[PDB]
């Protein structure tokens, strides 16, 4: 499975959870920031790669990170 | 007026202005002075 | 002379070359009129062809087994031999026109870069600024000394961005 | 949810795939084998025969179009049996076809039936 | 319901005030650039005019004014061709003898030595020989002075100047309304009759006043001087009836249903013209007069204004099977609101038609003096079919754009469409299989015959006189039409052409048209030919039907129609916009039509083109097609090796030119390969060192340099591809088929 | 001597292009598609 | 009162920024324990089109 | 809120079918069901491809991944405004609820959340990959 994980830049403005196609982030309270929120990936097995969340967050550098890993039915997207 | 000349003064416009006025210049160069090999 | 060639003058490849294209010349023009559009374009094309080969021998270059010209690229061999026509005086005049225009299009940068909206100017292009600056860069190389030994030239190590090795 | 066309769905075309060895479901997979290698090899010596390199030179062409189709059911027979040994190897009615001794079984009733229908067509020629 | 005029009064204001903002068409360029890629934007955006509103009247109005502008800039292209033939060309000692004096209307000035390009075209003159075949289309309209090119030039650009001006009375002063666009029946009837019908029966006016007469006392011997006047033609019956002795009886035989008098003008020759090589004016004319009629009555038939007519959206409506669900429900409002969908057909069927035009040229030469000038030819069979291969790239391109932009599942529930979309994987995947059997059974021959060639087997080859494949279906059907003339055509006197068989005709000592023999080495390249087009095809098929949604990419439509991927994930989704599909579709089209154009090349030099001696027909290659196309080999030694001695020795005479175009074509198209094969982050890596450097010497620009995107790459590498191949066979061809023809 | 017979090369390439290949591939083939326990 | 002046001009001292070594100016500097409060805008944008970024104290330097 | 039920007894939207369904997949290794509630009959897309339309009430369907499922989501939410649910279907008829996982939406945050795979550090303060050699297996700085 591929490897997300979440930076602590990130200023929760929830638009990597909303680029997800497959829901693998969410969003959990937190407080270093003033949206009081930060991203969470706690179903990365579902991740595919895609890499749309890194595309949709606005921090420099990004706050959320994809690194490819093992490749499996789920992480391929194949349907059959 | 000034809109047109602001047209005129874009990029593309004055590219093509100066690169026909430089051939221009080679050309009627090499037309009174032709073969120029050596200084 | 030099690397065993002889000069253009002296050289009967040089002049079996010029025959041959005059030759061809006359070979075409003997198919048209004395008194046409394209006898006198072959006339003049041969006149032209005769002048470039004795303006090539008058120059000194010198022609290798070939019969073609050679040139020197030595600084040393082109001002010993009179061969400095070549590449010297041509390098340097390459030089002066290409730092004319490196330096027109740098003071062109740094005079719009003080302004609102510098990439404005940098696709419309301010016509008066920058003729002004065409015609002030006639001294680009007493300026550009100038702004070397005074250190405005270049720009400091910290203002410039760099990866995170 | 899926397409369902005439060609598919037609009781003609149902009946036909029923009737071939393969969707019998309740033979020995042994005589199953043999039935598609004789049907097969005996087409099968037809191209070697009339198209080989020997296709010119009489009473040789029919002999090598067979040694040839010969040895392409044997090389049919070991994809058979390494397809059975590298598809069944953990865990209506079960066929028991697709199964390791099933299918070993049917590899080595293909090659008997392969070589039968190439032997057959050989002196069919005759 | 009412077919009227609907049109808003300036709905746009003529100024210089968005000439001075650019971008100003799109609300994202607009704000101004601060990277380069804005630059490249402005440029790839200029002509979406979807894309810079939703209001269908607007894009219509745009489109509308974008043609009168496309119009202006052909008149001025058609104007300058009748100005060149008219002041630097050779046509008037050409008229005189057509069979020696090669055609010319550009001449080079005397600068850096190119006057060497202004060849001895001959008559006196010094130029680059033409091959467009502007000089036997001027000799088949009977213009026989420069006067009439000057006069038609200025004619050109007075039109250019109307269709300028109707461009700018259309978009600022009075635009038309959206359901004037909309009226497809009344277009349809206007340009079925009035356009088509009354252009060709215009043209055939024309031909039968002035081309007739003029090409007859042409063909005769007469000196162009010695020839009236069209006007003196035109004014008097006694010039016309001595010609003609129809026209002695004035236009009474047309009204009082006498056609049959007119057979002296209005004939069904046939064949060709054994003077000068084409096709019979008399027979042109017959066919433009048939056609008008036939144009004039098609214009009728679609409900305006009236109760007569048809009404297409009933029409499709009304024709639904059970084999196809709801059927052409929803197709009038698609093709009547989306611009792309109309384009899609438009673009194919235009495609198709221009490949048809460069087969029907080249086998019924319709000029006088066409089909001996072997380089005209050639040239006009290999021009129409890149324009038709384009154009049909083109037409599945905007079948994406519409399947991504303009498609709505609410008015496709169960139509033809929507049915298509469904079976899409059965689609694909039978065209997949065709096209690797094709390939097999097409490349596997050559690959076959090469390999029994180097082998020393010859008799074991898929040749004529080994194993052969002859095209017993195309042979049966040559065979039909020649025979034609006898049983099922009466009233012809010749066969359509000479390709069929019969004797051949020559003119000037050249073969201007003979019998095209079909062999082994046809039949191969035909499957290869079928191979590629089918390949092209399945590749613009894949873009279009799996444009918005895939098994890989559910929500592909989402992502538009040009976007460069959807990242690495999934295993790698590079290339799944039906752009790339478009972009792959324009490599496989240009590998299809150029062993198309080969196959032709080959053929005529071969089989067809040639010389005429004492009792025999010696050919420009000595008929070497039908024992070497059977063999890569063949075509890689005889065909390119050989033939392309004359473009690489034509240095030091006029071809020289296209010599170094030669170069220069192999310089471009590897360039391509820097493109395709590279990507942008590597680039965007060097473009930083770069920058660096600049900001070191406070030399950095304040629009930030940024590498080409994904998208642009692609586009600027397939584009280079295309420029370099074709050049490089337009290099070849031409200095070949000028060195040798 | 070392020298092989003249029919060494009749035997020995059929041998190593179509028996060792065949016997590889399959047993390479097997391979790669056995099941870890 | 915490972190730099309003509308002043800052240099950027974090090495995986798209504006490292360069200016920008502070639009507004957030008064709790934020990690990054300065928040600073550029003119010129990254590559993904953004123009601002949030830093912590001392990633920026009053230049 | 509790986690819902999957109803195998509920009305699929009219659809003629489509080539683009299941394959071997759903039968040998799972399959996804999306279910939702719909105000009125309407026409929408199907992600497999087709124009299809989901009746008044329940709505249940089958898709070959999960992704479909989403995308399927995504559109009934920013069209029709609806809410749909989707589960993960085994051959031995386990059924296990997806999404939305704690019964809201993940862009919108909820309590009892627990916060997985997140670093209280920048991507500039991961260590280099030289201090990661030599471990169990390929291993990334980020992963430490
Ligand atoms: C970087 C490569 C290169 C170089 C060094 C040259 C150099 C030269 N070329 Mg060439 N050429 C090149 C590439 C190059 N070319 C390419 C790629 C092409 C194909 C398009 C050509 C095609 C070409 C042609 C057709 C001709 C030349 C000619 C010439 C000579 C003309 C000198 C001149 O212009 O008079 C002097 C110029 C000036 C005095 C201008 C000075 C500028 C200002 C006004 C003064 C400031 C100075 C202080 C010269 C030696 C001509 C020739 O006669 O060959 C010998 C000529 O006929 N070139
Ligand atoms: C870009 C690289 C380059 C290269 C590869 C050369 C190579 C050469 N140069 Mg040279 N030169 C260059 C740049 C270069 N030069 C530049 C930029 C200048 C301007 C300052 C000169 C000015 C120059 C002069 C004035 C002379 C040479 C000479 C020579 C030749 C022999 C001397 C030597 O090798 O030492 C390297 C060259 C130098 C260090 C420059 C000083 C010259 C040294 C001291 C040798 C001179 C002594 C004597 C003339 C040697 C020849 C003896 C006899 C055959 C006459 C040699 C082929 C000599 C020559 O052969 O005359 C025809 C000569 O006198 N060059
Ligand atoms: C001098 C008269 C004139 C003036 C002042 C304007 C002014 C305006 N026009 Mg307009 N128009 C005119 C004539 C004029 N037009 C004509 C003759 C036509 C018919 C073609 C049109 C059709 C037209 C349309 C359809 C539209 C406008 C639009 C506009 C507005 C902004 C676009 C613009 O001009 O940017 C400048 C654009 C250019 C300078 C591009 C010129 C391209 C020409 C036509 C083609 C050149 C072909 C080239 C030579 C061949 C390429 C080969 C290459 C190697 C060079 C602007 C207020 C647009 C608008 O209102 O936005 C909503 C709108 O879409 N015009
Ligand atoms: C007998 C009537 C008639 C004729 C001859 C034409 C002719 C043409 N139309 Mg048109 N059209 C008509 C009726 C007609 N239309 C009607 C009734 C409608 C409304 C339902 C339209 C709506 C329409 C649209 C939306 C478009 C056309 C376009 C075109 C041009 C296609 C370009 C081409 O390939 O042709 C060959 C080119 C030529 C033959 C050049 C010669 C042009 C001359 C001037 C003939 C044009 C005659 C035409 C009736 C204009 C006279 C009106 C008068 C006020 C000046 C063409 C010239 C396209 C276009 O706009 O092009 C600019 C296009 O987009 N037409
Ligand atoms: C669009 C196609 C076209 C055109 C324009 C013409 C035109 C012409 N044809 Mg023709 N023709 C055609 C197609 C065409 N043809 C075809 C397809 C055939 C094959 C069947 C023929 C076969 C044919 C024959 C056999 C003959 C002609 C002839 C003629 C000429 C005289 C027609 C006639 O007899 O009286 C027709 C009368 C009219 C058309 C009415 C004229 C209307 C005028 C212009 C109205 C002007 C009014 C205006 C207000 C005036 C005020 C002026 C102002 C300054 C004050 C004429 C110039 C004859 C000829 O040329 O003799 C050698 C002749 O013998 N044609
Ligand atoms: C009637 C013909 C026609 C028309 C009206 C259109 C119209 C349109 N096309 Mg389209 N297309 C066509 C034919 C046509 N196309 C053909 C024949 C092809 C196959 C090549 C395509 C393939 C195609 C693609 C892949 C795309 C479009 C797109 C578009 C839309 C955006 C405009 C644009 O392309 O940007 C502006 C136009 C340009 C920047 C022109 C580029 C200049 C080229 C590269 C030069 C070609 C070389 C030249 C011939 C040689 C010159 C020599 C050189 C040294 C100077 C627009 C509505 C785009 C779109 O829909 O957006 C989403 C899209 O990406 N088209
Ligand atoms: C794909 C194109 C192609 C075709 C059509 C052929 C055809 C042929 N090759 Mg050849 N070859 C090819 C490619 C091709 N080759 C390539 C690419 C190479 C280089 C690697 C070679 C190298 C090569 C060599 C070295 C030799 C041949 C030889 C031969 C001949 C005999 C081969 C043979 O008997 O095999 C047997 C064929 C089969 C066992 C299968 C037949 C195919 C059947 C008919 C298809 C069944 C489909 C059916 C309709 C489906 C029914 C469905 C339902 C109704 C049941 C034969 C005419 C031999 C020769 O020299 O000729 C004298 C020979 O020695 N080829
Ligand atoms: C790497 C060295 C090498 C190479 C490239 C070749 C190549 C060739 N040999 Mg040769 N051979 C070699 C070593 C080599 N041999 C040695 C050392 C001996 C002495 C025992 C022989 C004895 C030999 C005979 C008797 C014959 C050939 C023949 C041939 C030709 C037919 C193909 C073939 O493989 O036959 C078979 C080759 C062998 C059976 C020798 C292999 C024995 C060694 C010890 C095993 C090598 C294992 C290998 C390195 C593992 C990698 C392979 C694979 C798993 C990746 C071919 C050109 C035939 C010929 O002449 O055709 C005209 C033939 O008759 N060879
Ligand atoms: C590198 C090893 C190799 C060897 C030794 C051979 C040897 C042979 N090939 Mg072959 N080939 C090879 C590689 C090889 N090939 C490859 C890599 C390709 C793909 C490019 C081909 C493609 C090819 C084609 C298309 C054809 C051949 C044919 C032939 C036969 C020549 C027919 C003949 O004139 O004799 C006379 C033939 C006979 C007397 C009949 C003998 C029948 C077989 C060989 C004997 C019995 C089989 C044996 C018991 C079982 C072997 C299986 C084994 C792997 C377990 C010959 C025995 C031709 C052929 O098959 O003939 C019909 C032919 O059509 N080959
Ligand atoms: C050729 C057979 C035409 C087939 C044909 O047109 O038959 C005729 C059949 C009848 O269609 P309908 O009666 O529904 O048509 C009525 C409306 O479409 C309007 O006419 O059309 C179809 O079967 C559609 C299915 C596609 C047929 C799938 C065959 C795929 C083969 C493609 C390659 C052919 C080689």
């Amino acid at each position: 499975a591929h490897i997300v994980k979440i930076y602590d830049t990130c200023i929760g403005c929830t638009q990597c959870v909303r680029a997800c196609p497959l829901d693998v982030l969410e969003m959990v309270p937190w407080d270093g920031c003033k949206a009081s929120q930060m991203a969470s990936a706690p179903r990365t097995e579902d991740c595919v790669g895609c890499k749309r969340c890194e595309t949709a967050c606005p921090t420099d550098f990004l706050s959320v990170r994809v690194y490819l890993g093992s490749e499996s039915t789920r992480s391929m997207g194949l349907s059959y | 007026m000034k809109d047109f000349t602001t047209y005129l003064s874009t990029a593309p416009v004055i590219a093509t202005i100066w690169f026909t006025f430089t051939a221009g210049l080679l050309i009627e160069i090499n037309r009174y002075f032709p073969d120029p090999l050596v200084f | 002379d030099i690397a065993g060639l002889t000069p253009c003058s002296e050289s009967k490849a040089y002049a079996k070359l010029e025959k041959k294209e005059l030759k061809t010349l006359e070979k075409r023009l003997k198919q048209y009129e004395a008194d046409s559009a394209p006898a006198v374009a072959l006339k003049a094309t041969m006149e032209r062809t005769k002048a470039r080969f004795a303006n090539y021998a008058k120059a000194g270059l010198l022609c290798g087994n070939d019969g073609l010209p050679h040139l020197i690229a030595d600084p040393g061999l082109a001002l010993k031999y009179g061969h400095a026509g070549e590449v010297f005086i041509p390098t340097f005049g390459f030089l002066y026109v290409a730092g004319y225009i490196g330096y027109v299009g740098r003071q062109y940068l740094i005079a719009v870069k003080g302004e609102a909206k510098p990439t404005d100017k940098e696709i419309i292009i301010d016509v008066p600024l920058a003729t002004k600056l065409a015609w002030q860069g006639a001294g680009w190389p007493l300026a550009a000394v100038q702004e070397l030994q005074r250190g405005t030239l270049l720009e400091k190590e910290e203002n410039i961005t760099v990866s995170p090795r | 949810g899926m397409l369902e066309t005439p060609v598919t769905s037609a009781p003609i075309v149902a009946t036909y795939l029923s009737n071939l060895p393969a969707y019998r479901t309740g033979v020995a997979p042994v005589l199953r084998g043999v039935e598609i290698g004789l049907a097969h090899g005996f087409l099968l010596a037809g191209p070697f025969i009339k198209l080989g390199p020997l296709r010119n030179v009489p009473e040789t062409a029919e002999i090598a179009g067979s040694l040839s189709a010969a040895g392409l059911v044997l090389i049919l027979a070991l994809c058979l049996s390494i397809y059975g040994s590298a598809q069944f190897q953990s865990t209506v009615a079960r066929d028991p076809l697709f199964s390791a001794d099933g299918w070993s079984e049917f590899a080595a009733g293909f090659l008997v039936g392969g070589e039968a229908g190439v032997a057959w067509a050989y002196v069919c020629t005759q | 319901k009412k077919v009227k005029i609907a049109v808003d009064r300036n709905p746009v204001e003529t100024s210089f005030e968005k000439w001075a903002k650019p971008g100003h068409f799109s609300r994202t360029l607009s704000k101004g650039p601060n990277t380069t890629t804005w630059i490249w934007n402005l440029h790839a955006d200029a002509h979406d005019f979807d894309s810079h509103t939703s209001d269908l009247e607007e894009i219509s109005r745009k489109v509308f004014s974008a043609h009168f502008g496309q119009l202006g800039i052909i008149f001025i292209w058609l104007s300058g061709m009748y100005f060149h033939g008219a002041r630097f060309s050779n046509y008037e000692a050409w008229l005189s003898d057509p069979t020696h004096i090669k055609p010319s209307a550009q001449v080079v000035w005397p600068i850096v030595g190119q006057e060497i390009l202004n060849g001895d075209v001959g008559g006196g003159f010094q130029g680059i020989q033409i091959t467009s075949g502007f000089f036997q289309l001027w000799r088949a309209s009977g213009i026989t002075s420069e006067l009439q090119l000057y006069t038609t030039a200025i004619g050109g650009l007075v039109m250019a100047a109307a269709m300028f001006f109707a461009g700018w009375f259309h978009y600022h002063k009075a635009a038309p309304k959206l359901e004037w666009f909309q009226n497809v029946e009344s277009m349809l009837n206007h340009h079925l009759g009035g356009l088509l019908g009354l252009g060709s029966l215009a043209w055939a006016g024309h031909q039968i006043h002035v081309s007739l007469p003029v090409n007859k006392l042409l063909d005769a011997g007469v000196d162009p001087k010695e020839i009236p006047l069209p006007h003196d033609l035109l004014l008097n019956r006694a010039i016309m009836a001595d010609l003609y002795p129809s026209f002695a009886k004035g236009i009474a035989p047309f009204f009082t249903l006498n056609w049959s008098e007119y057979s002296d003008f209005l004939t069904f020759k046939g064949g060709l013209n054994p003077v000068t090589g084409g096709l019979w004016l008399s027979d042109t004319a017959h066919h433009h007069v048939a056609i008008a009629v036939l144009f004039l009555v098609a214009g009728h038939m679609y409900r305006t204004n009236w109760g007569i007519g048809h009404s297409m959206k009933e029409i499709l409506e009304a024709h639904r099977g059970p084999f196809t669900g709801e059927g052409h429900v929803g197709l009038y409002e698609i093709l009547t609101t989306s611009w792309h969908a109309q384009l899609a057909i438009n673009l194919a069927l235009f495609g198709s038609l221009s490949i048809i035009v460069a087969h029907h040229m080249y086998a019924m030469p319709p000029y006088p003096y066409l089909a001996t000038d072997y380089g005209t030819q050639l040239s006009l069979f290999t021009h129409h079919t890149w324009i038709g291969g384009f154009c049909i790239v083109g037409a599945g391109a905007h079948a994406a754009i519409f399947m991504v932009r303009d498609y709505d599942p609410t008015n496709n529930y169960n139509n033809l469409l929507d049915r298509v979309i469904r079976h899409r994987d059965a689609i694909i995947s039978h065209l997949n299989w065709v096209c690797i059997f094709l390939g097999f059974h097409s490349f596997g021959l050559y690959i076959h015959n090469d390999t029994m060639s180097a082998l020393g087997r010859p008799q074991d080859m898929f040749s004529d006189t080994a194993i052969q494949l002859q095209p017993v279906f195309a042979q049966w059907i040559q065979n039909t039409h020649f025979l034609a003339p006898q049983l099922t055509a009466p009233n012809a006197l010749a066969a359509t052409s000479l390709t069929w068989g019969g004797d051949l005709v020559a003119v000037g000592g050249k073969v201007a048209m003979m019998p095209i023999s079909l062999g082994t080495s046809d039949f191969m390249v035909h499957h290869i030919h079928a191979f590629t087009i089918h390949v092209t095809v399945l590749i613009l098929l894949k873009g279009v039907l799996f444009a918005r949604s895939s098994r890989l990419i559910p929500d592909k439509a989402n992502l538009g129609f040009r976007f460069p991927c959807d990242g690495p994930g999934r295993g790698g989704t590079c290339q799944v916009s039906a752009w790339d599909h478009v972009f792959l579709g324009l490599f496989w089209m240009y590998n299809s039509l150029s062993i198309v154009i080969f196959h032709f090349s080959w053929k005529m030099q071969s089989d067809v083109w040639g010389t005429v001696t004492a009792s025999g027909v010696s050919h420009i290659t000595g008929g070497n097609f039908a024992q070497s196309a059977n063999t890569i080999n063949g075509w890689l030694r005889d065909f390119l090796w050989a033939q392309s001695s004359q473009v690489i020795q034509s240095y030091g005479s006029a071809l020289s030119a296209y010599g170094l175009i030669f170069l220069g074509a192999h310089f471009v198209w590897a360039f391509s390969l820097m493109f395709l094969f590279s990507g942008r982050g590597y680039w965007q890596e060097l473009i930083e060192s770069i920058v660096w450097a600049h900001n070191k010497l406070k030399v950095a620009p304040a629009i930030q340099p940024r590498a080409l995107s994904i998208t642009q790459g692609r586009a600027v590498g397939v584009a280079h591809y295309l420029l370099g191949g074709i050049a490089t066979t337009w290099s070849f061809f031409l200095a070949r088929i000028i060195s040798v023809g | 001597p070392f020298v092989p017979p003249s029919w060494a090369p009749s035997v020995f390439v059929p041998l190593t292009g179509l028996v060792l290949p065949a016997i590889a591939m399959a047993t390479l083939f097997v391979y790669i598609e056995k099941e870890a326990p | 009162e915490v972190g730099p002046k309003r509308g002043s001009l800052v240099k950027i001292l974090r090495p995986e920024s798209y504006w490292f070594n360069q200016v920008g100016k502070v639009v507004s500097v957030d008064q709790s324990g934020v990690r990054y409060p300065v928040v600073v805008r550029f003119e010129n944008q990254n590559y993904a089109g953004v123009t601002t970024n949030n830093y912590a104290l001392d990633e920026v330097v009053a230049a | 809120w509790t986690v819902p039920t999957l109803n195998p007894d509920t009305p699929s939207p009219i659809f003629g079918g489509s080539t683009g369904g299941l394959l071997r997949k759903a039968q040998t290794e799972e399959f996804y069901v999306i279910t939702w509630e719909a105000k009125k009959e309407q026409i929408f897309e199907m992600p497999t491809g087709g124009a299809a339309i989901m009746r008044q009430g329940p709505n249940l369907l089958k898709f070959g991944k999960k992704e479909q499922c989403l995308a399927l989501t995504t559109q009934l939410r920013n069209k029709f405004k609806l809410t749909p649910c989707f589960y993960r279907v085994f051959p031995d008829g386990k059924v296990q609820y997806l999404h939305p996982a704690d019964g809201v939406y993940p862009e919108k945050v909820n309590a009892g959340r627990v916060g997985a795979n997140q670093n209280m550090r920048r991507i500039g303060q991961n260590v280099n990959p030289i201090k990661v050699k030599f471990s169990g297996r390929m291993m990334s700085p980020a992963e430490i």
